RNA sequence: GCUUGAGUCUCGUAGAGGGGGGUAGAAUUCCAGGUGUAGCGGUGAAAUGCGUAGAGAUCUGGAGGAAUACCGGUGGCGAAGGCGGCCCCCUGGACGAAGACUGACGCUCAGGUGCGAAAGCGUGGGGAGCAAACAGGAUUAGAUACCCUGGUAGUCCACGCCGUAAACGAUGUCGACUUGGAGGUUGUGCCCUUGAGGCGUGGCUUCCGGAGCUAACGCGUUAAGUCGACCGCCUGGGGAGUACGGCCGCAAGGUUAAAACUCAAAUGAAUUGACGGGGGCCCGCACAAGCGGUGGAGCAUGUGGUUUAAUUCGAUGCAACGCG
């Protein structure tokens, strides 16, 4: 949100914005509260995350490489 | 994994803002438990202490004032 | 093509003094495949250029090309949605060939008497960069410098 | 024209418009321009280059006031908020800090 | 009479459990004030609507309003529906360790009772933003739809009514037994906390899999495995969860629940082709760049159609039209 980036800068370098505020809470509230689908997408995201974790736990195979 | 509250007897209080300041970011937001340990009992008590210190103007809600 | 990474072919050098770039200028002049007439027209136009300018044949044609030499050019590279032109630096092998193509395309119009006189007049106008091929260059540059912000 | 020393360049970026407006320290504005008055009738309004040319046509017509440096106050969502401030760099101005002066609702409801 | 069932007390633990009362943080709106300018708004594109009265927007001040982005997690609680700052009060349920007490008080339940998403109904209020219905504007041969701009009920508080959901892990409640792994969450015992650890015992829950089961998919120690107790439902599809009747409700309607007639099918998960204005990868002058053409004019040839008594016959979207 706030940064100074002192006088010999010539560039923005505002990486603190996109880590926290700039997009992840911004382009989700302009439309569609959905009243339920945050819970559905949280279920789907954590399901995909635990399936990726279970696949990485079983990724040790031959794989011809 | 390096939580100060896991072996931390005399549970986290609102008054000692020196150690309580380490669990908010620069924008005043609460540091998650997915980064710095802070198991869920002490995490919920820490969130209570954070917002009860924000109520007493001991810690800022944010820097937008 | 799609997968083929083949490069450029090695053309024959010119039967006059050795310069492959003016041989490429001979190659891009050529209507109906007529290479001999193209060589005669290039040779006569370079003599009538070296006579009116005082320079040699390799250095008057050298500074005729850098006045028609484009810096950047635009081409359509759309990324997911709207179709906008993208300014980009051109490779030099495409650059000098397209500049010679601009010289020859300006030489096809503006018909004074004959083709050799037209090519000599186009090179003489490209010497002090007030002719037609330099206007083609300035038009390609006007395609840039205002559509430049898309990168 | 008052010969003011400095100013504060409030930038409003939105899905609607991207204004740049320069006030003083005490908050009365000194001259501004729009992204729609800067050309681009219709579809090219919601582009960051419209915000850039809005900051460019805000950079002039204020030289009677004589502003050296400025504070940046962004406001609002949208595709802007990051591309116009560099137009505050190439036009001959000095950035002090980039802040935001708006809360969310303090208990409000948002539709689709 | 007894205690392994069930129940009570003692010490604690966790929770978005509920009810009531209040306080606070990432911004569209309205009004007022200073400023200053030509357009604003959306889409694939475009317009309605707003605007030189000075719009959308710039900072400050004020107004109200139902609600918790980060924490946040197939994480937790509740019988279910459902519930997510915080503070105060009341209160239920769940779980753990060592115990103490009653002694089968236990399980299920027709009828009955209570709770019960959202939509809707009645009265007293609030009305900011959206939003059925409605108006205007776009697309289309047509659009009373998908797209946009506005906008009423409603989304909302107090008290009632309605009792319907794809109320769904589509798997009723209780008890017992049955290889296991990876986890998450929450207690506790023990060990050297000898270093962010190690060994076990309880509850809830996610995924994969052994035997077994199932039409299959799959379930798989919270089973759809093997059993015991009880309740509810079904005998093909349409008719139809419709009509008549009874009851409830202010209404909308809900519960229970047929018959006549038609057909020999309906349906069930899974596999293989086809397809997705579904993706990933790969290829072809398929697209990009460029050259030369057709379609603008005239001649050769064929076809469609017209006329004639014949204008022989076939081919007649790429895959017919200088074809046989």
């Amino acid at each position: 949100i706030k940064v100074r980036e002192n006088e010999p800068f010539d560039v923005a370098l505002r990486r603190f914005k996109r880590s926290c505020e700039k997009a992840g809470v911004l382009a989700e509230v302009r439309r569609r509260e959905f009243y339920e689908k945050p819970t559905t997408e949280r279920k789907r995201a954590k399901a995909s995350a635990v399936k990726r974790h279970a696949k990485k736990l079983a990724r040790e195979n031959a794989r011809r490489t | 994994f390096c939580r100060f509250t896991a072996e931390g007897v005399q549970e986290i209080d609102y008054k000692d803002i020196a150690t309580l300041k380490n669990y908010i970011t620069e924008s005043g937001k609460i540091v998650p438990s997915r980064i710095t340990g802070t198991r869920a009992k002490y995490q919920r008590q820490l969130a209570r202490a954070i917002k009860r210190a924000r109520y007493l103007s001991l810690l800022p809600y944010t820097d937008r004032h | 093509p799609r997968r083929r990474v083949i490069g450029q072919r090695k053309i024959l050098p010119d039967p006059k003094f050795g310069s492959e770039l003016l041989a490429k200028f001979v190659n891009i002049l050529m209507v109906d495949g007529k290479k001999s007439t193209a060589e005669s027209i290039v040779y006569s136009a370079l003599e009538t250029l070296a006579q009116r300018s005082g320079k040699s044949e390799l250095e008057a044609f050298e500074v005729a090309l850098e006045n028609v030499r484009p810096t950047v050019e635009v081409k359509s590279r759309r990324v997911g949605g709207s179709t906008y032109q993208v300014p980009v630096e051109v490779r030099p092998v495409r650059r000098n060939a397209l500049a010679m193509r601009w010289i020859v395309e300006a030489a096809r119009k503006r018909g004074d008497k004959s083709m050799a006189l037209r090519l000599a007049n186009e090179l003489s106008d490209a010497a002090e960069n007030k002719g037609t091929a330099v206007k083609k260059r300035e038009d390609v540059h006007r395609m840039a410098e205002a559509n430049k912000a898309f990168a | 024209r008052k010969q003011v020393s400095d100013g504060v360049a409030h930038i409003h970026a939105s899905f609607n418009n991207t204004i740049v407006t320069i006030t003083d320290r005490q908050g009365n504005a000194l001259g501004w321009a729009t992204a729609g008055g800067s050309g681009f009738r219709g579809s090219r309004k919601s582009t960051p280059f419209a915000a850039q040319v809005a900051a460019e046509r805000c950079a002039d017509a204020v030289k009677e006031y004589g502003i050296k440096n400025l504070e940046v106050m962004v406001k609002g969502p949208g595709p802007g908020r990051e591309s116009t401030i560099r137009a505050l760099n190439a036009a001959g101005f000095r950035i002090t800090n980039i802040t935001d002066v708006t809360p969310i609702p303090h208990n409000g409801c948002r539709p689709p």
